């Protein structure tokens, strides 16, 4: 959509993926499986809930006011009751149905970008120790055990550690 | 805002009951709610918690399966139902609503309602109150303690006053005790001065709810 | 070959779906309904008091007393007053109530 | 699931002093670590979540530290509102796990304990059993030992032990010792003595009765 | 009938679970505001993608 | 914009583009010319008639209430029916022009947003085949004929078909 | 949604005609409109569309310069304007809304409308109807074969019908055909049973509106 | 947030840069200091004035009606004053307090996405050139006096003319 991931350069979504909006799938000598990122997740929680609670919180329920009985000489006034129950109706019923139009459209954003963020900082330090492969998914040039992979998924990834060996098998298919 | 629970309540093992928590002045909201028990003398315990946005509710494994954690549509409203209760179950029930000067707050409880405290019993047996006479070997410095013995009472609470609420000094309670049959028994001491065992008698009035139980035992100073 | 990370989102067996600005029935993992769109059918008793039903009366009858608004005698209390549509009874001689619209308002309260 | 462990379970402290409670979890956890207090009867209070910021509403005095798998709420100066139990808890991920709570007491001086035996009653010799009461009276520090001996013989299982919260003015402790016997095996011995072991005294005290008596 | 509800409406009784209603314009009570969508939703998750 | 394209890193546009709001222009031996992108295109058209078509649907034309006339001793009824009127004209009047501002920001916003998208799908397939030169052009280290171009147009290039050929062109500048 | 068009319309060659195209409970729409023809017998054929939040209509090149497609402002109303009629131009024309369940769909016609027959014509010459007589050698199976040839009229449509309308079964009515002197020719035949050419008499009853020629044809079963 | 810059990888802000709201720090031979960036800063003041003038400019001060007085056989015209008023009321409330909410996220997007597509010229620039060590700061392979620095503050930087020289020194920590 408006960030290019969701629907875009990571086509579909993880079914088995149960416990999280957003996060990572591994594959090593270890072991496999889909794994959460709880941060993501957990701050796209707390705005969703913000943004929900900011459109319905406000609107607290009230006491509708009695339904004015007018008799046949009181025409022009049953008519701007009639004009004040309308003109009220109206602006409701437009103004909700088209902010809540709007605000999907970005809620759905809001979930683009949070997914490219994440995908920008595990590209971000990886760098040129593994290999784009499209699809939001990295390919290592190095071994990358359980405790490695948490380190991506933790902000701490230590590319000098890895360059060395990262190295040699990179230009070994580069030559 | 202001949390506000239902209030205390008395089950049968086996039944079904259901606490509910209300916020104020606020109709509609989507704020996540947790509920946290307290069983007597211990710490916290988290049962589980509602997702109002993703609507499903998360669980403690020890209690999956037996609890319900339930919010009327978009109300604040959020209920607790627990079932096939026992004895373990008998505890201070808190809802939280997790949220903060930051907005929503997912992990932290924010703001607490008042508790609701939860007995479970299918029996209730009567207490009885026994002297502890002050002897003069219980008598030290000038001071004479003596008290009463609280035995043979299940459940909670009993309660205990000396003078009938006039000697508040000097007038220690102690906790109740879970004893190898089964039952609870705790003892309730004053320390009295030793010139007064003649002109001022000393009386506890104990109190027992449950089993309907209202004892008032004097204690024996005279002689041996 | 070599060890893999993906980075993904969730999908469901949500068939929830939502209208966009531009887009239109967009299938959602997890959505909130606003609209409350349901109703008994009955005519129920607000906040326990239960409602104040004129039968085949109008309010000037059963204000006046028309004899078959006999039944609305023991009217102590009432969360609200039921009119029927073909409510025919009323001022049963003929003649016109004085600012019966304004007493209708007034009994609203 | 991740485990939460406090320490110390329980510590003693003055007005104005420094107070450091620490918080350790099973695994990392980075930030997401709260805080709570917990008068007695009254329901908990949120002080500090993502482990650092500070809840509105509670003084500046409580501050929270640490990031990782040890975190640390440290209480600048000590005030007598804050006295109650402190739990820290995760919410990294579910099921949310608390810590077993650590008590925060008035520091007040050494006290010796005001040993009382109390013969079981008349009326409770009439019903089977035997009760013997032991009564540790306005004492300090907690901690103390209470031994029961009958006819020179130490006893074991038979004996249960209640203490009574810190009091509010004098700020001392209150423990009573119950010896629970049956009356065929009360009439068969006659020593009965309670031993008594606290930091005030220099050697354990003991009151003994005989069963005439 | 003999039911109870909070809001009540010349067609029946409805709920007030929800911040919006569309079953009729005249309410007695603490009632949702009156409006003549048929749907008003909000997501709050994402784009439901399973396997293609 | 809010996404650097649109008078960002591409400057200006292509008034010799006739056929579609966003695409591209190539040149090789067998010949140039500008070309657009139909699925880009294809998709902002229905987004954008969407997006109209949201706000004017529920603006259906109504009948207008009759303008109401009062005597002498009717001024506050008549005051009355004056606060009616202007209530509504002033919450109408500031939403329809507020919300008109509103949305044409996210509509150059979203056109933005689809060029960043389109140059990030061609930018993802190259990747060491080609040399970035700004203002949203690439130049090959390979040759591309027409049919390598509607690869790239396409999200089916071969990278490692040109790679080969690329590399060695690479390091000849690159030496 | 429906859409409705204008009703036929009949033509002389080198006129223009314009057809309209509505929506229901709409008012104001943005959604692109294309026009479809079909000839006689034949298929689609797109003419051309309009995509009013670009202001542009793209037409095929074989109906450029020759028609416009219009819209009145953003009001759902689409006018199609054909100018210079020939006889090839004598079709049904189809107006259909670019939208799905998906919102707007550019390029796939979602909803059609009820179509919109327009015949060009500059003659109207008067059909003569001829006996097909039921002869023996025209009596195979217990049935004898029989009808009427509808020759020599110009324009579509006639309608032949049996027993004014009584006779239904075994009626075949064949479609017409383009002779190569430019008019057109189709046979109506029905099957009898054998035992009822003399009891039974048949006609054929065959309308010509455009030439308002109306002829009933005896069939002549008699002898030879 | 929205684009991952500000709160994102580019951790904090820098309260000793007080002359503007997006731009540089450099450090080299001759000196170091924060400077602002003037374009982004100046085009982002007029679009934050133009964002609050958009919101205020129509909302111009009008003459409140006369509070109207009914007697005891007016209350079904009282009850309709008060609807009218109450409705009005309710409107505004709810939307101006909406709005606010909305209109604030969209300004720190805004700052946000200002600050990405900062950052993005800058290394559209250097390229090889200079390592990206996090933070939104850039590390030159070769020396970068004051008079190249101000030409990457530019869009003006000649990766050639320092291509041979920062070649040397990527190749030398690479081997
Ligand atoms: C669509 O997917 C939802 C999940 O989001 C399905 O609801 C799930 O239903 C299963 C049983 O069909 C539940 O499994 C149960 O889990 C508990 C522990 O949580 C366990 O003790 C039970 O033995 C059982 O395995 C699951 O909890 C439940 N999840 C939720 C969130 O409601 C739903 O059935 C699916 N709809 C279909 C397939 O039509
Ligand atoms: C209470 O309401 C009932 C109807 O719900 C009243 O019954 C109606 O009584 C009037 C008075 O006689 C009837 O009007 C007469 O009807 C006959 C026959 O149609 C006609 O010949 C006369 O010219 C006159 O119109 C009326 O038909 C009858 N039924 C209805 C209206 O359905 C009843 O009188 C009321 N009781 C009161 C007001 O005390
Ligand atoms: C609608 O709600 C009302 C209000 O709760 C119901 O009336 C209540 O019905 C319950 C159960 O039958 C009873 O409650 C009792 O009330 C007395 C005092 O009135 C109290 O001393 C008891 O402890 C108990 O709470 C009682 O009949 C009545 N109570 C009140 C306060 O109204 C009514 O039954 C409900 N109707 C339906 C159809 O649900
Ligand atoms: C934003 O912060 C303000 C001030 O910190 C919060 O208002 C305070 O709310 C607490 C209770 O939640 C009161 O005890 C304070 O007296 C309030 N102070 C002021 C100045 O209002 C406000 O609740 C916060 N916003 C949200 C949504 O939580
Ligand atoms: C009002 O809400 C109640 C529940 O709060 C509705 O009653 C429930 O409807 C469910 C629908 O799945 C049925 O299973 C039962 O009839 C009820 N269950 C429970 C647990 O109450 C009621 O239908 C609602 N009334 C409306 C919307 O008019
Ligand atoms: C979104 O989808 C719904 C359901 O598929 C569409 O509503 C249907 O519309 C068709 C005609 O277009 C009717 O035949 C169905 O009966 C409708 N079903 C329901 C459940 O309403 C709706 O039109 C779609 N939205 C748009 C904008 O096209």
């Amino acid at each position: 959509g408006l960030f290019g991931a969701i629907a875009g350069f990571i086509e579909g979504g993880w079914t088995g993926m149960v416990d999280g909006w957003y996060g990572y799938h591994h594959q090593n000598e270890q072991g496999s499986g889909y794994a959460a990122d709880l941060k993501s997740t957990q701050n796209a929680i707390d705005g969703i809930t913000n943004k929900v609670n900011s459109v319905i919180e406000k609107m607290n329920t009230q006491f509708t006011a009695v339904g004015k009985e007018f008799n046949h000489l009181e025409k022009r006034i049953e008519n701007l009751n009639k004009k004040v129950d309308d003109g009220f109706l109206d602006i409701w019923t437009y103004n909700a149905e088209l902010l809540v139009l709007l605000e999907n459209e970005r809620t759905l954003d809001y979930h683009d970008s949070n997914v490219k963020n994440l995908y920008e900082k595990v590209r971000s330090q990886l760098k040129n120790n593994a290999k784009e492969i499209g699809n939001g998914c990295f390919e290592f040039y190095h071994k990358c055990d359980n405790t490695c992979m948490e380190s991506v998924k933790n902000g701490t990834y230590d590319y000098p550690k890895y360059s060395e060996e990262a190295k040699l098998n990179r230009e070994e298919i580069d030559s | 805002v202001q949390l506000v629970q239902s209030g205390a309540e008395v089950k049968k093992p086996g039944s079904s009951v259901k606490v509910s928590c209300e916020a104020s002045g606020v109709t509609f909201s989507s704020y996540a709610v947790s509920w946290v028990r307290q069983a007597p003398g211990q710490g916290l315990e988290w049962m589980g918690g509602i997702i109002p946005i993703v609507g499903t509710a998360n669980y403690a494994q020890k209690f999956q399966g037996r609890v319900t954690i339930t919010a009327d549509g978009l109300t604040s409203t959020v209920y607790m139902e627990l079932s096939r209760l026992r004895s373990e179950d008998t505890a201070v029930y808190f809802c939280a609503r997790e949220a903060t000067w930051k907005g929503s707050s997912i992990g932290v409880l924010g703001i607490w309602g008042q508790g609701t405290m939860v007995t479970v019993s299918a029996s209730t047996k009567g207490p009885s109150v026994f002297p502890l006479a002050p002897s003069s070997k219980s008598t030290s410095g000038g001071t004479a303690a003596l008290g009463c013995l609280v035995k043979d009472y299940f459940p909670e609470p009993v309660t205990v006053s000396w003078n009938s609420g006039a000697l508040t000094s000097g007038v220690h309670t102690f906790p109740a005790v879970l004893q190898s049959s089964g039952l609870y028994s705790l003892s309730s001491v004053v320390t009295v001065p030793s010139s007064s065992l003649g002109t001022q008698t000393y009386i506890c009035n104990v109190n027992h709810k449950p089993s309907n139980t209202k004892v008032d035992k004097r204690v024996e100073p005279k002689s041996c | 070959p070599g060890d893999t990370l993906c980075i993904g989102y969730h999908a469901n067996n949500s068939t929830d779906t939502v209208d966009t600005v531009l887009e239109k029935n967009v299938t959602v993992t997890h959505s909130v309904n606003l609209l409350e769109d349901k109703h008994n059918g009955k005519l129920c008793k607000l906040r326990g008091v239960a409602p104040l039903h004129l039968g085949k009366c109008n309010i000037a009858g059963w204000i006046l007393g028309n004899p078959e608004c006999e039944s609305l005698s023991t009217a102590s209390s009432w969360s609200y007053i039921v009119e029927t549509p073909s409510s025919d009874n009323g001022t049963c001689y003929p003649g016109d109530f004085i600012d019966y619209e304004e007493l209708r308002e007034q009994l609203s309260s | 699931d991740i485990q939460m462990t406090q320490s110390p379970s329980s510590l003693s402290a003055s007005v104005g002093d420094r107070v450091t409670i620490t918080c350790r979890a099973s695994q990392s956890i980075s930030d997401y670590l709260n805080w709570y207090q917990q008068k007695p009867g009254k329901a908990p209070s949120l002080l500090i979540f993502s482990a650092s910021t500070l809840q509105s509403g509670v003084p500046s005095r409580f501050s929270g530290s640490g990031s990782g798998t040890d975190f640390t709420l440290t209480i600048s100066s000590l005030q007598p509102e804050d006295f109650a139990t402190y739990y820290c808890q995760q919410n990294y991920n579910t099921p949310r796990t608390f810590g077993q709570g650590t008590k925060v007491e008035i520091k007040r001086t050494v006290a010796a304990p005001s040993v009382f035996i109390f013969p079981p009653s008349d009326e409770q010799l009439k019903s089977g059993t035997a009760s013997v009461v032991c009564l540790l009276n306005n004492f300090y520090p907690r901690e103390a030992k209470v031994q029961w001996k009958v006819d020179n013989a130490l006893q074991s299982g038979n004996s249960q032990e209640s203490v009574t919260e810190q009091d509010s003015k004098d700020s001392t402790y209150s423990l009573s010792s119950t010896l629970t016997l049956s009356k065929a095996d009360y009439e068969k011995h006659k020593v009965y003595a309670c031993e008594v072991t606290h930091q005030g005294l220099s050697s354990p005290v003991t009151k003994s009765f005989n069963r005439g008596e | 009938h003999d039911c109870n509800t909070t809001c009540q409406t010349p067609k029946g009784a409805i709920n007030t679970s929800l911040p919006f209603q569309n079953i009729h314009p005249i309410t007695i009570g603490k009632c949702p505001k009156y409006v003549k969508s048929t749907k008003l939703r909000l997501a709050t998750g994402l784009r439901n993608i399973p396997s293609i």
